[PDB]
């Protein structure tokens, strides 16, 4: 199957470092870029850009850049080498971001559009 | 993508959706839940994926993308979220009255 | 001329597209030094010279450079041919001890890092009972810390190193791909030519042209140009997951080197293998850096603009930027230079903002011996050093480039120097070419009869 | 230089009109079978290319040809598959074309000429013991 | 079982009178030799099949007659080894006795079909050269 | 008469499963007398 | 039962009767796996 | 050389220990290093 999982949400004080991580097994990951997605309570969805876990690409927002730094760790024995963790470090939040995080993907071979998501992890701020 | 905001039904009725914009670029219907992962209901404008019933039908001849939808079970009340690649729509809140 | 008589004719020309396993050639220029003092020459079929190329005419064949085979099985021949190449060479694997290592003696200042770590460990000689101390040289990017601090190689607990053979040489060398007796290569010869769909004119061959295949993320080094216009090889141009390939017509000469003076030295491992190290650094320590001509590389930039206006309206804005993160090799451009790797950043090109209506530009070096080249999980080969001053120049052909995933009506449409993998770096070389299998046996009703 | 070449090649006149194909037929039927790692497969290519040649070679044999290049078979053809008039069916459309046309509708033309052919052996082999 | 396996089986009639053999020859004429770390046995397989047909074809090919399937030859027959009534020898018995029967008279029948198949050939030349 | 379970090798679990199989080489060109004439 | 010459007294007896027979089998002991390191890339697998 | 014990079960006369506890040393990636790890065997691979 495809099994996609997140963790590290909770609340935080204006000024720190938000880590969120987005554990992924099941299938193969070299492929299948990692696509964040932030949805914003009381507006529609909007998007923050996405990694590749080959070589670490990113490609981010209009918005974002200078913000976010999204990280990855791969297999190192081949014992399993279809386990990543896709993070997502987010640093020097406005009060207005208190949201909830997906790390959604794509088909077999494509990125567009999003078929699987998470079950998302809020961030509020204070 | 300037949806509406919401919209009420009676079940039975047979109801179409518009989404504005998206210039020609193919878009896409997500089925939300409330606090929940919206999955994939309509990619291509042609086709949906299995599960679903097939009183959801979509098109696009010009720029809007116009989705219909049958005889609304009573129980399918929702929100709507309308794809074009990168972006996401406006989505829109769909009650059915019981 | 009622009557309709059915027969079958062979030799009927007649082809189909099919996935197929195609065949390798080597030029006489491999050929010319032999008993493997160079790679992959001798696992090749020598080339046919003045190939029968006809002119066809009247045939109008599709090609689609994104969904085609011939290419994604050429980069499994040659990791195949790579990795069948370290079989007997020398292993690293006793090396792993505790480097107890210090810094060179330099006048480096604050900021300024010391490139070079000089670091002194122990071995074991050929006789079993005894070991040695033995000290050497690494860059800053082979040393991680554990705790006079001592360091280890980086990829040591990642997997076993494998050393590659003195003898071979990682330049380049020509390739040609034939198809085996039975199928041809159709290669069209549009002028402009965007790559999918139909193409006007073609050409039937039994061999392709000269590929060569070079590693390089960002920039593709010594490559085949374009004809008239600065192609932009992506159709699917409004999605931003996917790279864009730019192909410009008039190379760009990029001249790059290394001015320090390694001294080789070796050291016994065991019972037939030696360890291949560096020794004293003599002369001058600088930093290994590349040149591109300004007045060209501008030129060059502000067609390139010219040609991605037409794809995304008349008046809109163009700003490019350095890459934004990743690997260390894909962050910035790698290449292989005299048989040893440059991760050479390019920070200093891809500036410029370029609205509606000769100083030599530099740019610095970082020097990497051991190597994870196409992520092999469980694969990581020590490049030994070159003895010397090592110097490179070389034809800046192309971009590869990724857009900005820009929401509402983004105007300055940003892009990126994306590297990606090492297959688009082939993909702009076998674009021409697509593989038909004949299929003879034709059938077909005129009028006619066997008689007794 | 020369015509020698022309007539020599591969697939020289393939996207012409069949009168050309009909005019060369060596460049296909000569240029098909001639022409520690890797040996394996140049040794599974031309094994593939000798099979699919004999294959070939004997699916025109079990027919009422081996090695004519030119079978005429003595069955009819149905109307409602090629459709198209035979007085002009030499000269305007392209092989390019009748495979296209023909893609649809086979794998049985191939049946009906060999069980018909098969017969034609039976009952002049019958004939000919007879007498 | 349908008649599909009679136009496209496999041995479907092996048993049978010879008389109902020879009515189906295509099902074994063509079912003959159509159909990475094995690969050695894969080349194997496939030289050994491709050999094996092509040494039949040749044996075919160095007699009268290449793609007639059913070969008739000008030479007379011994009647010491069958000796059986040439009336009821095509309805009664089958080709599983027939190998029985003639097995211990083997490998003479293709010499003597050889030589005066040759010789056959020689007269033709002969002929022929001299026409 | 008493019996025991003896295991024996590994073959006898296998020869269990293929008893019903037996491969033969098809062996074509038959031979016969009648009566024909190649005519000329 | 197949074998034809069940007399001599070496060649072992086939049997196979026609309605199977269920067997049920397991370990109810809880092992916990743990990884230890043998070299340069390769793990052995002990129990914990 | 596993120095080895007995897993410290409610075991019986009858029932011998089903699972050895031994520990030993082990060469880790650093190759003047030595550790020592605990693994538990079953008692039909250790031979005194
Ligand atoms: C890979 O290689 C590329 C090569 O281009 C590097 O890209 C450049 O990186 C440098 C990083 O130093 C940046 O360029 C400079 O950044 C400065 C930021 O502050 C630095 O400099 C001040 C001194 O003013 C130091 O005190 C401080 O500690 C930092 O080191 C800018 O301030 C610079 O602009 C200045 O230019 C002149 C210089 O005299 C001044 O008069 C100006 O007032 C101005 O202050 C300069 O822009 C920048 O990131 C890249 N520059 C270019 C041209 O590409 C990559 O950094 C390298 N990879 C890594 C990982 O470092
Ligand atoms: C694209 O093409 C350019 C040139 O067209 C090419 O640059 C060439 O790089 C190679 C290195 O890969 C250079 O080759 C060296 O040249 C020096 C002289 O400057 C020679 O002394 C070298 O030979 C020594 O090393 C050999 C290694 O086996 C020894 O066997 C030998 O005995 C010598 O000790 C070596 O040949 C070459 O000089 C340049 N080209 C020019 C014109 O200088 C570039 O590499 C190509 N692109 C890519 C990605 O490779
Ligand atoms: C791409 O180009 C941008 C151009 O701005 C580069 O950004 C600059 O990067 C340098 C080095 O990473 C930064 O210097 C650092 O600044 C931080 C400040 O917190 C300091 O702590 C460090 O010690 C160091 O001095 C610089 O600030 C930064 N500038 C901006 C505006 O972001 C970027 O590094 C380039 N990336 C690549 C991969 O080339
Ligand atoms: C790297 O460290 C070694 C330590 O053994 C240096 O070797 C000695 O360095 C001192 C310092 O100048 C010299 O006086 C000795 O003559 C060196 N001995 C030998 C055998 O070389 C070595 O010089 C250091 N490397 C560099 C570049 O300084
Ligand atoms: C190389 O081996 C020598 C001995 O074979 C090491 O010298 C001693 O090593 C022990 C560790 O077993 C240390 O406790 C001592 O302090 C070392 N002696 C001295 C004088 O330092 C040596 O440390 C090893 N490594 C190097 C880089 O020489
Ligand atoms: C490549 O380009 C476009 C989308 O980027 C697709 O081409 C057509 O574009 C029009 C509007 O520009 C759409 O209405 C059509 O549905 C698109 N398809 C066709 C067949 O006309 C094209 O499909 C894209 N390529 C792929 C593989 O999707
Ligand atoms: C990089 O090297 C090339 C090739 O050498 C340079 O082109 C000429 O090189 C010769 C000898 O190396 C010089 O005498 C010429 O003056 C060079 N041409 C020019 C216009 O200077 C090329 O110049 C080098 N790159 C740079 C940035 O100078
Ligand atoms: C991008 O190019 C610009 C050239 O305009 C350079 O950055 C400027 O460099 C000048 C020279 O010292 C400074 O006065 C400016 O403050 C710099 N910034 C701007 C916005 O002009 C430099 O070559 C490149 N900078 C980066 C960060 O890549
Ligand atoms: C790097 O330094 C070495 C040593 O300083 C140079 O070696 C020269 O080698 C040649 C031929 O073997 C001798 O004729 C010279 O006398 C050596 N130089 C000295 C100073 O003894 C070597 O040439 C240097 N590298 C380069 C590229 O010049
Ligand atoms: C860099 O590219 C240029 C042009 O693409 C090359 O120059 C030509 O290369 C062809 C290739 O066979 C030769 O036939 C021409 O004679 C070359 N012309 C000139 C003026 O050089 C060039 O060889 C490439 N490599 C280098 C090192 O410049
Ligand atoms: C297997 O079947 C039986 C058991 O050995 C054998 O049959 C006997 O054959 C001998 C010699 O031909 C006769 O004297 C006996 O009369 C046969 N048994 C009975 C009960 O009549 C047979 O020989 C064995 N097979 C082989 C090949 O040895
Ligand atoms: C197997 O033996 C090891 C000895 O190294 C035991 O490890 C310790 O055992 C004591 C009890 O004697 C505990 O108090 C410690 O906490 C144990 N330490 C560790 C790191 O495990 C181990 O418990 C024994 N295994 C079992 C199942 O008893
Ligand atoms: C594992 O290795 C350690 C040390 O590397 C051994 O401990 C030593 O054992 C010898 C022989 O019994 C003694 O003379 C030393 O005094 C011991 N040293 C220490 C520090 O304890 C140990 O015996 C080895 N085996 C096991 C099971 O731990
Ligand atoms: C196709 O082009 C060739 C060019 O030689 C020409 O001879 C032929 O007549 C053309 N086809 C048709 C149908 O006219
Ligand atoms: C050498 O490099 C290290 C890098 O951490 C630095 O701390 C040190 O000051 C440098 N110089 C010496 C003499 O160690
Ligand atoms: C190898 O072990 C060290 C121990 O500190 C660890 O830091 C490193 O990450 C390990 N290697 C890999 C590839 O994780
Ligand atoms: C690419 O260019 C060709 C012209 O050769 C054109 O037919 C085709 O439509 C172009 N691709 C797209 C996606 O429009
Ligand atoms: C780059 O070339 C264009 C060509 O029109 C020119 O306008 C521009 O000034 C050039 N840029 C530089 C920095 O010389
Ligand atoms: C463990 O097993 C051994 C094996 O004989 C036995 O002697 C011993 O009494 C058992 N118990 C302990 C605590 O060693």
């Amino acid at each position: 199957h495809v099994q996609l999982v997140q963790s590290g949400g909770g609340v935080k004080k204006i000024g720190a470092a938000v880590r969120i991580s987005c554990e992924v097994s099941g299938y193969n990951f070299m492929d299948q870029f990692i696509n964040w997605v932030r949805q914003a309570p009381g507006q529609g969805l909007e998007w923050m850009g996405w990694m590749n876990p080959i070589y670490g690409q990113v490609n981010y927002s209009w918005r974002f850049q200078g913000r976010v730094t999204m990280t990855r760790q791969l297999s190192q024995d081949p014992d399993d080498p279809d386990w990543g963790t896709a993070f997502m470090e987010l640093r020097g939040l406005r009060v207005d971001d208190t949201a909830v995080y997906y790390c959604a993907r794509g088909p077999s071979g494509e990125n567009y559009p999003f078929h699987y998501w998470g079950q998302g992890v809020r961030v509020v701020v204070s | 993508l300037t949806q509406p905001a919401s919209m009420s039904a009676s079940p039975g009725q047979s109801v179409t959706i518009s989404c504005s914009g998206t210039r020609h670029i193919i878009s896409a219907w997500f089925q939300q839940y409330p606090g929940k992962p919206p999955k994939l209901i309509i990619f291509d404008d042609d086709k949906r994926p299995s599960g679903v019933p097939s009183r959801f039908s979509a098109s696009r001849p010009g720029d809007t993308a116009s989705l219909t939808i049958s005889n609304v079970q009573p129980e399918d009340e929702a929100t709507y979220i309308c794809n074009t690649y990168e972006f996401f729509g406006g989505g829109t809140k769909l009650t059915v009255l019981g | 001329a009622e009557n309709l008589w059915v027969t079958v004719y062979y030799g009927v020309p007649v082809w189909k597209d099919a996935e197929t396993t195609l065949f390798c050639a080597s030029d006489a220029k491999a050929y010319e030094t032999e008993k493997h003092n160079v790679w992959a020459t001798h696992a090749c079929v020598p080339t046919d010279p003045n190939p029968q190329e006809i002119h066809l005419e009247n045939v109008t064949e599709e090609f689609n450079m994104w969904k085609n085979n011939m290419v994604e099985q050429m980069h499994t021949d040659i990791i195949s041919l790579w990795d069948q190449s370290l079989k007997p060479c020398v292993k690293l694997t006793p090396l792993c001890v505790t480097l107890q290592c210090t810094n060179v003696t330099n006048n480096i200042t604050d900021d300024m890092r010391g490139e070079l770590k000089n670091c002194s460990f122990n071995m074991t000689t050929e006789l079993r009972d005894k070991k040695q101390k033995v000290y050497s040289l690494f860059y800053r990017l082979d040393v991680v810390q554990i705790n006079n601090k001592e360091y280890r190689l980086i990829n040591c607990n990642t997997s076993a190193i494998t050393q590659a053979c003195p003898k071979v040489s990682f330049e380049p060398i020509p390739i040609h791909y034939c198809a085996p007796a039975g199928f041809a290569i159709l290669k069209c010869k549009d002028k402009k030519f965007n790559g999918t769909g139909p193409c006007p004119s073609v050409s039937t061959v039994q061999c392709t042209h000269g590929i060569k295949p070079v590693v390089s993320t960002q920039l593709l080094l010594n490559g085949s140009l374009a004809e008239e216009e600065v192609m932009i090889r992506s159709e699917n141009i409004t999605n931003n997951a996917k790279n864009i390939l730019v192909q410009f017509n008039t190379p760009v000469q990029i001249n790059c080197t290394r001015p320090n003076n390694n001294t080789r030295k070796s050291i016994r491992i065991g019972p037939g293998q030696a360890f291949y190290a560096t020794g004293d650094i003599i002369g001058d320590i600088r930093q290994a850096h590349c040149n591109v001509s300004k007045a060209t590389w501008n030129e060059t930039l502000g067609k390139v603009v010219k040609q991605l206006r037409k794809h995304f309206g008349n008046n809109t804005i163009i700003r490019f930027a350095n890459s934004s993160g990743g690997d260390l090799e894909v962050t910035t451009h790698s290449f292989n230079c005299g048989g040893e790797f440059f991760y050479c950043n390019t920070s200093g090109l891809f500036n410029s903002t370029w609205i509606s209506n000769n100083d030599s530009i530099t740019l610095p070096c970082r020097i990497k011996q051991i190597i994870n080249m196409w992520q092999r999980i469980g694969q990581a080969m020590y490049a030994p050093p070159i003895q010397g001053v090592i110097r490179c120049v070389s034809n800046i052909t192309g971009l590869i480039l990724t857009r900005d995933g820009g929401s509402t009506n983004s105007t300055t449409e940003t892009f990126r120097p994306g590297g990606g993998d090492m297959r688009d770096n082939w993909r702009s070389e076998l674009y021409k070419y697509k593989v038909v299998k004949i299929e003879p046996l034709g059938v077909a009703p005129t009028r006619c009869k066997r008689r007794v | 230089v020369g015509i020698g070449a022309v007539f020599l090649g591969f697939l020289g006149a393939a996207g012409s009109t069949m009168g050309a194909a009909s005019m060369t037929l060596t460049v296909q039927a000569r240029n098909l079978l001639s022409g520690t790692v890797w040996g394996i497969k140049q040794l599974q290519a031309r094994v593939l290319a000798v099979e699919r040649y004999l294959r070939d070679q004997q699916l025109l044999g079990i027919w009422g040809c081996s090695g004519k290049l030119i079978c005429c078979t003595n069955v009819p053809w149905n109307s409602s598959w090629s459709n198209r008039n035979l007085s002009e069916i030499w000269d305007n459309m392209t092989w390019l074309q009748w495979d296209k046309e023909i893609s649809n509708y086979t794998q049985i033309i191939y049946g009906l000429l060999e069980e018909s052919q098969n017969q034609q052996e039976k009952n002049e082999q019958d004939l000919l013991a007879l007498d």
